[PDB]
């Protein structure tokens, strides 16, 4: 994240992190949706460009963390994967249409003051929120700036744009199943995901019923916070009904 | 820089 | 199931759950043009 602040403890207790077992590394972020269910973006798990193509057995999930590095003990939980979904459809060979992807957890995790699950949008949510100009949050424990990184969980702000904006700030082809997120030049004011931060959640609160719902995946975006440029996210909403599916039938 | 985690969650 | 999520989603127990806010959650109410 640039330009974004340290997150507050439980601030985030849906954000969770996917680690390589060797190297052990952060790979990406993630959301707890269930107590079973983990959500990311597919671009962090298979994207053959670059012979990345990981496994159950290459990954864990940590959750209930806020420091970048240290194993913190009596706080988070590790979580093994049963297995992955990655969207049938999804388009690594151009633009990363539909980069979307489910993790089912070996084990269910208990929830805590730090671990809890978010709430995906339903049509009406996703209807009166995901417009441009409202805010939503991003988090992650990627880079601070393009070209270090943080010791703790990150957080920004960002308002949607417009549609027409986010396709003139590109040469890449956007579909419905992507919104684009962050200030104009002439806003004043900055902040963007950046490497690392792929796959983890862009939230908003419902000021009906006070929930935290996930409205996009982090997905793509070109370089960090350049000005001119947008941060492109996967409409959750749109694909929810492939959510809905994989989970009531696996 | 990261920390060593439980041998347990490797295996 | 989802829809929302596991029924009890989205509210954090160090924060709505003790009627306590976060020091930027105002900022995203605010721009859904009031949200109270
Ligand atoms: N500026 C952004 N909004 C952004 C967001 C996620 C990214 N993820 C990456 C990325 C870069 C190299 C390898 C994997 C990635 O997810 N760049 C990213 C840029
Ligand atoms: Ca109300
Ligand atoms: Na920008
Ligand atoms: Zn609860």
């Amino acid at each position: 994240i640039v330009e974004g602040s340290d997150a507050e403890i439980g601030m985030s207790p849906w954000q969770v992190m996917l680690f390589r077992k060797s190297p052990q590394e952060l790979l990406c972020g993630a959301s707890l949706i269930s107590d079973r269910w983990v959500l990311t973006a597919a671009h962090c798990l298979l994207y053959p460009p670059w012979d990345k193509n990981f496994t159950e057995n290459d990954l864990l999930v940590r959750i209930g963390k806020h420091s970048r590095t240290r194993y913190e003990r009596n706080i988070e939980k590790i979580s093994m994967l049963e297995k992955i979904y990655i969207h049938p459809r999804y388009n690594w060979r151009e633009n990363l249409d539909r980069d979307i992807a489910l993790m089912k957890l070996k084990k269910p995790v208990a929830f805590s003051d730090y671990i809890h699950p978010v709430c995906l949008p339903d049509r009406e949510t996703a209807a009166s929120l995901l417009q441009a100009g409202y805010k939503g949050r991003v988090t992650g424990w990627g880079n601070l700036k393009e070209t270090g990184q943080p010791s703790v969980l990150q957080v920004v702000n960002l308002p949607i744009v417009e549609r027409p904006v986010c396709k003139d700030s590109t040469r890449i082809r956007i579909t419905d199943n992507m919104f684009c997120a962050g200030y104009k030049p002439d806003e004043g004011k900055r902040g963007d995901a950046c490497e690392g931060d792929s796959g983890g959640p862009f939230v908003m609160k419902s000021p009906f019923n006070n929930r935290w719902y996930q409205m996009g995946i982090v997905s793509w975006g070109e370089g960090c916070d350049r000005d001119g440029k947008y941060g492109f996210y996967t409409h959750v909403f749109r694909l929810k009904k492939w959510i809905q599916k994989v989970i009531d039938q696996f | 820089d990261f920390e060593e985690i439980p041998e347990e969650y490797l295996q | 199931t989802f829809g929302s999520g596991e029924a009890d989603c989205g509210l954090r127990p160090l924060f709505e759950k003790k009627s306590l806010e976060d020091k930027t959650e105002r900022e995203l109410l605010e721009s859904y043009i009031d949200g109270r």
